[PDB]
């Protein structure tokens, strides 16, 4: 059924699974028209499809052309997400196909179930985890490939860089969720934490800086401090 | 007008005949039901006084044979049987009528209720849903499961309703996932009407039979099928106008006949609220909407 804190270790077992987050598929700016009505302008979006064990991220870029002349875009976005995840599964060799797809939003369950009828043994599950994958577009290299896209595109990333050489997938996923939660909560403060020391750079082939094990402990502590600082600001606590 | 004699009534029982019901006492001199209107199917149903477990009964058409009821003390129920000997059957009915040992089917002349509830129901379609080819009548009870319930277990004692499943390859054309899931017209018109039922009369017959088995036996699978067949039409943007008008009449008489005190067990809130207020056909069921809002406004 639903994936929670109880069954957290299940994310890091040897059963292939993907998270799907659709929160950045349909993205708009809202503005006044000349007549003083309000209009939306779509911007490029993405499907965030992640294997939490390996770090492999299937970033399907959703180009604004897919919305042209379409109605009920927020509804269509869910079905387009399901169509693209289905197409990704069919593209993978059998031994690489997931046994489970965990959607971050319960509104994706029916669209994905209906697109995946041909795969009755792939479980489609919701989660009680509040995962900050909406903040993917705060990772500069992901935002850059999405905004520059002139057509539909799939780009493959490892969202853990080389961390799995040194840490477990449990710890890598914990680090990722903490960084994304910090970027979601105060983007400018989180990027300043990550970039403030100019001697630590991001490798051409990485998303995150090249922190030593001791520096990651410092960074993680600074991110927890940011989140707690912001909770205190929010609630006056 | 036809007759179903009873050999005897050895156990106290509530006997239903269509929408009517009568209490018979243990060893009461009761010998059956006369004046049954020719031209409709009928159902004769039982609930024992000493064990309200198993409602059960028989669908029949007096045009198809001479039927009687006899209690079986081994299997503990009233069984329908066919009398093949015409002169014996006439002689038995004559004796019991002469002695006024039969209740009369209590039809009011102005009252079309039973026709309204069975307009599309045919014995030959009943005998394909309930498979016992050696009898011309069909046994149904409270506990019989449907082929659909059995998939999600004795296949011989099952109700073979047409399987309806909105999240199935049958319901959804590859490449038309959103279209077919949000608008069930493909599934209703191509798969179900053109493909399986051949016409709206057969589809409505099955819907009506499902409702009657839900109401008379408290058969849960039957209630599921009835609601699924309503939802499939209401969730279709493209439905022939005659079918919508006919569905409004069918549902009106079903909601009119439902016992007020069974509405909590016989009516699915989600389906009715969706069908009357959200669906493509929310504005197409004026008579059904009016009776539902006046009789069961708590459900809505």
């Amino acid at each position: 059924g639903a994936m929670n804190s109880s069954n957290y270790a299940e994310l890091f077992n040897n059963d292939i699974k993907l998270f799907v987050d659709d929160t950045n598929v349909y993205r708009v700016t809202v503005h006044k028209t000349f007549e003083g009505n309000v209009a939306t302008k779509a911007i490029n979006g993405c499907i965030f499809t992640l294997n939490p064990k390996t770090g492999h991220l299937f970033l399907k870029i959703i180009h604004t052309s897919v919305w042209a002349g379409q109605k009920r875009l927020s509804q269509l976005a869910k079905w387009k997400t399901a169509e693209e995840v289905s197409a990704l599964v069919r593209s993978l060799p059998k031994e690489e196909q997931p046994k489970q797809i965990i959607v971050t939003r319960k509104a994706m369950l029916d669209p994905l179930e209906v697109h995946m009828l041909d795969f009755p043994n792939i479980a489609i599950r919701p989660t009680e985890l509040r995962l900050p994958f909406s903040a993917a577009m705060s990772i500069d290299k992901l935002s850059d490939v999405v905004m520059k896209a002139t057509e539909p595109q799939m780009v493959l990333f490892n969202i853990y860089d080389d961390w799995l050489d040194r840490i477990s997938s449990y710890t890598a996923f914990s680090r990722l969720t903490l960084l994304l939660r910090a970027l979601k909560t105060n983007e400018e403060s989180a990027k300043m934490i990550l970039l403030s020391d100019p001697t630590i750079t991001i490798k051409s082939y990485h998303l995150w800086p090249s922190f030593t094990d001791e520096q990651w402990i410092t960074i993680e502590s600074q991110m927890r401090d940011l989140i707690l600082t912001e909770y205190g600001r929010k609630y006056n606590v | 007008m036809n007759t179903v004699p009873f050999t005897s009534a050895p156990i106290e029982v509530t006997i239903g005949i269509d929408q009517y019901s009568f209490n018979v006492k243990e060893n009461q001199p009761f010998h059956g039901i006369k004046d049954i209107p020719i031209g409709h199917v009928h159902v004769i149903h039982f609930q024992h006084a000493d064990n309200s477990s198993m409602r059960y009964g028989y669908w029949f058409d007096c045009r198809m044979g001479n039927f009687y009821i006899q209690y079986d003390p081994k299997d503990g129920l009233y069984k329908m049987m066919e009398e093949r000997d015409g002169a014996k059957f006439e002689n038995i009915v004559h004796n019991f009528k002469e002695r006024q040992m039969m209740v009369s089917y209590p039809k009011i002349d102005e009252d079309d209720t039973w026709y309204n509830l069975t307009e599309f129901v045919q014995m030959d379609k009943i005998r394909k849903i309930v498979r016992k080819d050696e009898n011309q009548f069909s046994y149904v009870d409270s506990s019989m499961t449907t082929v659909q319930e059995n998939e999600l277990s004795d296949p011989a004692h099952s109700l073979n309703y047409t399987v309806i499943n909105f999240k199935s390859r049958e319901a959804i054309r590859p490449g038309h996932e959103m279209e077919d899931f949000l608008d069930k017209s493909y599934y209703l018109n191509t798969v179900m009407l053109q493909g399986i039922f051949k016409n709206s009369s057969n589809y409505f017959g099955e819907l009506q039979f499902a409702f009657l088995n839900a109401m008379f036996f408290g058969n849960y699978g039957s209630s599921l099928q009835w609601h699924a067949m309503i939802e499939l039409i209401c969730s279709s943007a493209t439905v022939p106008k005659h079918m919508l008008d006919k569905l409004d009449e069918i549902l009106y008489y079903q909601i009119k006949t439902l016992p007020e005190q069974y509405s909590d067990i016989l009516l699915n809130e989600r389906v009715w609220n969706i069908c009357l207020y959200s669906s493509f056909q929310k504005n197409s069921l004026h008579n059904t909407e009016k009776i539902m809002e006046n009789k069961y406004p708590e459900l809505l």
